[PDB]
């Protein structure tokens, strides 16, 4: 099995 | 590595017929794949028909249908009753879901839906060049969707594939294909000799 | 097999340019990405063999973070953190027994930012032979975590400290141990 | 080293109650030990905490399919990455390790898994009462827990002190003797 | 919506050629999709958030760029005709492999070894049948392209001035003028049906346009015949009465 990161957003700008 | 195999090359279907675009996958490095079908249609992009993430849910989109069922490594496309709109190259795709987003795509099948032609009258005309009446194309039209236009074999006979043209303000739709060449011994008596067309098929006299 | 908490924790510090990422379930650490080696690292070996994670997602994420802190710091006007010195407290894992193995734990809780010098001090010497840690873990109250271990053989000569450095102590901080 | 630091946080916590069928995704974004945006599945959108996390919440709620992602997080990575380490973490079973020695009746349990225990004191057969003082639960960090549980109690004559252990890594209460 | 450009290129071996996308969904995640001769689709590079995340052993030869997480550019520093293909523009929210990609319209480069096989398409229109007219009371007229290279066109029907989509049916691929050469001229056929009335209207105008995308400004042109840039080429009838 693979765990799955959850991605980081990019801030707005 | 990581391969997706669907329907090779062209379908042909009949509006109202039900379809089948098969897929299947090969991922052995894969723990949870996701599949996708993206759909490009005529002078579009590649967009995203429907997706699965799930491994045993199935997605729907547009009437069309596909379960991704990880026990037979397959997600096949369906529709009960495709449509013209549904003219189409559609792509099976898959990615890993656990890694960053890679979509290994399937080669693409091309849909091609044809109407029905509902009084058909098959002919071949003979149209001059508007500049010169030296040069002409043969024109085989309003044929009925059976007919299959054969490609030519002659590389100086030059045959387009069947083409279907929509006079909306008429609400009629017509079959077409062009031929022409420069060898002189050519006519449109025999253009389309090498397809099958209806026997009842007009050839008016020059 | 009821209540249960999985945390996936990933920090970015300026100017020392050290982000971790790791996974979190129930106060422990499934496994980190060691960002020098991109490659994961489970807490058990054993881990390794039940599951996977590909770490480059792990690297990505902290680009984004290292990008955004500098984004967020612009909007605080460059607001920098106010350090907070850490508790330390030492203790064995095992009831302890002469000539019998055991190892000295020592547990730095309760500090940010995420920078801490830790040395074993057998006898006020530093010692290193054996020694591990584990990464920054992350608490309900955003501070961090810190375990290091010292296996070692108790006797009666030995006189064991962990000596912690951390910029919220005005003096480096020991903690001793004895039998 | 004198130069001050600045800290980026995000935390993405899965919150299970009864394994899998009650799910609480968070995806918190933090700077030092500043909450600033949050998305919690409960609210289904990125909302503030506080002024610094305006321009994400606005921005990241915009985004082409951001809502349907995150409303769908606690299936596609909460749920997923619980079943993914269900076998080692949430099954993950050590049985304690237990040994009962002097002081004005230390029972020490070592290196077990889960934290959730119960050890009780028995005196030649009825649970002690008064003079009971635990060490409370402390984590290893290596997926092992230990704590002490003491008695403050006189030896009489061959009185047997005995400590039950309930774990759930046993079908049955451990009890060692003194 | 997911932008880019050019739609269109061909250039000689061992040239340059930059292609820019631009996507407005937010998104942090952008990649380069490649679709070769025979359409098969492959990635080649993922950036998220200006940073390289995936590179499918794109050879060296490519060189992408990011100095803003909506915009993603391709640089070939040294085009081989292996790189003649449709290059695909696509986003996606971020990097995660549940998140649907938004393509762009493509990039279609033609790589030539010589330039001097690039060629305009020439266009002749040819009137309806007077045994068509007789016969269904309709009036097709063909429009030929024929002779260009590459396969850079767009066809459109134009009537009294104005571009229709009514009854009109063009190729969906040109075909070879002589397919046992790789690098052949090419030929496109279409079709413009309208009631044969409106056909016998000497009013009424009708053109045939072939949009070709071809050399620029900056190609330099050594032969003796037109350079072949980007251009229109067209052919017109007006209605007959007899
Ligand atoms: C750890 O030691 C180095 C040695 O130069 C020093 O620069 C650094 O400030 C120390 N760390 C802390 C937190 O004091
Ligand atoms: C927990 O979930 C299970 C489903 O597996 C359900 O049968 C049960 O009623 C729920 N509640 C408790 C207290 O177990």
């Amino acid at each position: 099995g693979g765990y799955r990161a959850r991605p980081a957003k990019a801030a707005a700008t | 590595g990581d391969s997706v195999t669907q329907t090779e090359g062209q379908v042909t279907v009949s509006e109202s017929k039900s379809l089948i675009i098969n897929c299947t996958y090969s991922a052995t490095s894969i723990a949870y794949p996701n599949l996708f079908w993206y759909v490009r249609y005529p002078g579009e992009g590649l967009q995203l028909l429907l997706k699965v993430i799930t491994a045993g849910q199935k997605g729907s989109s547009r009437g069309f249908e596909a379960t991704y069922n990880k026990e037979t490594t397959s997600f096949h496309l369906q529709k009960a009753s495709v449509q013209e709109s549904d003219s189409a190259v559609y792509y099976c795709a898959l990615s890993d879901s656990g890694s960053f987003n890679k979509l290994t795509f399937g080669a693409g099948t091309r849909l091609a839906v044809c109407p029905y032609i509902q009084n058909p009258d098959p002919a071949v005309y003979q149209l001059r060049d508007s500049k010169s009446s030296d040069k002409s194309v043969c024109l085989f039209t309003d044929f009925d969707s059976q007919t299959n236009v054969s490609q030519s074999k002659d590389s100086d006979v030059y045959i387009t594939d069947k083409c279907v043209l929509d006079m909306r303000s008429m609400d009629f739709k017509s079959n077409s294909a062009v031929a022409w060449s420069n060898k002189s011994d050519f006519a449109c008596a025999n253009a389309f000799n090498n397809s099958i067309i209806p026997e009842d098929t007009f050839f008016p006299s020059p | 097999k009821e209540e249960h908490v999985i945390i996936q924790a990933e920090f970015y510090l300026n100017p020392d340019q050290s982000g971790e990422f790791m996974f979190d379930f129930d106060g422990d650490e499934i496994f980190h990405v060691d960002m020098a080696k991109k490659e994961t690292v489970w807490r058990l070996e054993e881990f390794g063999r039940f599951a996977s994670f590909e770490a480059q997602g792990a690297l990505a994420n902290i680009a984004v973070d290292k990008a955004n802190l500098e984004i967020m710091t612009k909007r605080s006007n460059y607001t920098p953190i106010t350090n907070v010195p850490p508790e330390v407290t030492v203790l064995t894992n095992s009831p302890v027994e002469l000539r019998e193995p055991n190892v000295l734990i020592c547990f730095i809780d309760k500090f940010t930012p995420p920078v801490v010098n830790v040395t074993w001090l057998r006898n006020g010497k530093p010692v290193t032979t054996g020694v591990s840690e584990t990464v920054f873990l992350p608490r309900e109250d955003h501070l961090f975590r810190k375990f290091h271990y010292l296996p070692f053989l108790p006797s009666t000569e030995d006189v064991y400290d962990c000596r912690v450095e951390h910029w919220g102590l005005d003096e480096p901080l020991l903690k001793h141990w004895e039998f | 080293d004198t130069r001050p630091r600045f800290l980026e946080q995000v935390k993405h916590e899965c919150h299970f109650f009864n394994g899998t069928e009650r799910v609480r995704f968070l995806d918190r974004y933090f700077y030092h030990q500043e909450e600033y945006v949050r998305f919690d599945s409960d609210v289904g959108e990125y909302r503030a905490v506080t002024e610094l996390g305006r321009p994400d919440a606005e921005y990241w709620n915009s985004q082409k399919d951001l809502l349907e992602q995150k409303r769908a997080a606690v299936d596609t990575y909460c749920r997923h990455n619980y079943g993914v380490g269900e076998s080692f973490t949430v099954q993950r079973r050590v049985y304690p390790e237990v040994t009962v020695y002097p002081a004005k009746l230390v029972c020490s349990v070592n290196g077990f898994y889960p934290g959730s225990i119960e050890v009780r004191w028995f005196r030649n057969g009825q649970e002690e009462k008064t003079g009971v003082v635990s060490t409370g639960l402390i984590q290893n960090g290596d997926w092992t827990f230990q704590t002490l549980v003491m008695l403050e109690t006189v030896p009489r004559s061959g009185e047997v002190y005995t400590c039950q252990v309930e774990h759930p890594s046993l079908t049955s209460p451990l009890t060692v003797e003194w | 919506a997911v932008f880019q450009t050019p739609n269109y290129h061909v250039t000689q071996v061992g040239n340059e050629v930059s292609f820019n996308c631009k996507q407005t969904l937010g998104h942090d995640t952008m990649y380069w999709y490649k679709q070769d001769s025979k359409k098969l689709l492959k990635i080649m590079f993922s950036y998220n958030n200006k940073q390289l995340i995936v590179n499918e052993t794109v050879p060296r030869r490519f060189s992408p760029q990011s100095s803003d997480k909506a915009h993603l550019n391709l640089r070939i520093k040294s085009v081989e005709p292996e790189d003649s293909a449709v290059y695909l523009c696509a986003s996606s929210l971020d990097w995660g492999g549940q998140n649907t990609l938004y393509f762009g319209a493509g990039t279609r480069l033609s790589v030539l070894e010589d330039l001097n096989k690039v060629f305009p398409p020439e266009v002749a229109v040819f009137e309806p049948s007077e045994a068509e007219i007789s016969h269904t009371q309709k009036a097709t007229l063909v429009c030929l392209a024929t002779g260009f290279f590459p396969d850079h066109v767009e066809l459109s029907w134009w009537v009294n001035g104005k571009e229709v989509h009514s009854g009109v049916c063009t190729d969906p691929q040109p075909l070879k003028e002589q397919p046992a050469l790789n690098d052949s001229r090419y030929a496109l056929s279409s079709r413009l049906r309208v009631s044969a009335t409106f056909w016998q209207n000497p009013r009424n105008h009708f053109r045939c346009q072939v949009q070709f995308y071809g050399l620029s400004e900056n190609d330099e042109w050594t032969q003796d015949r037109a350079k072949p840039v980007t251009q229109i080429v067209s052919a017109e009838a007006w209605g007959r009465a007899d």
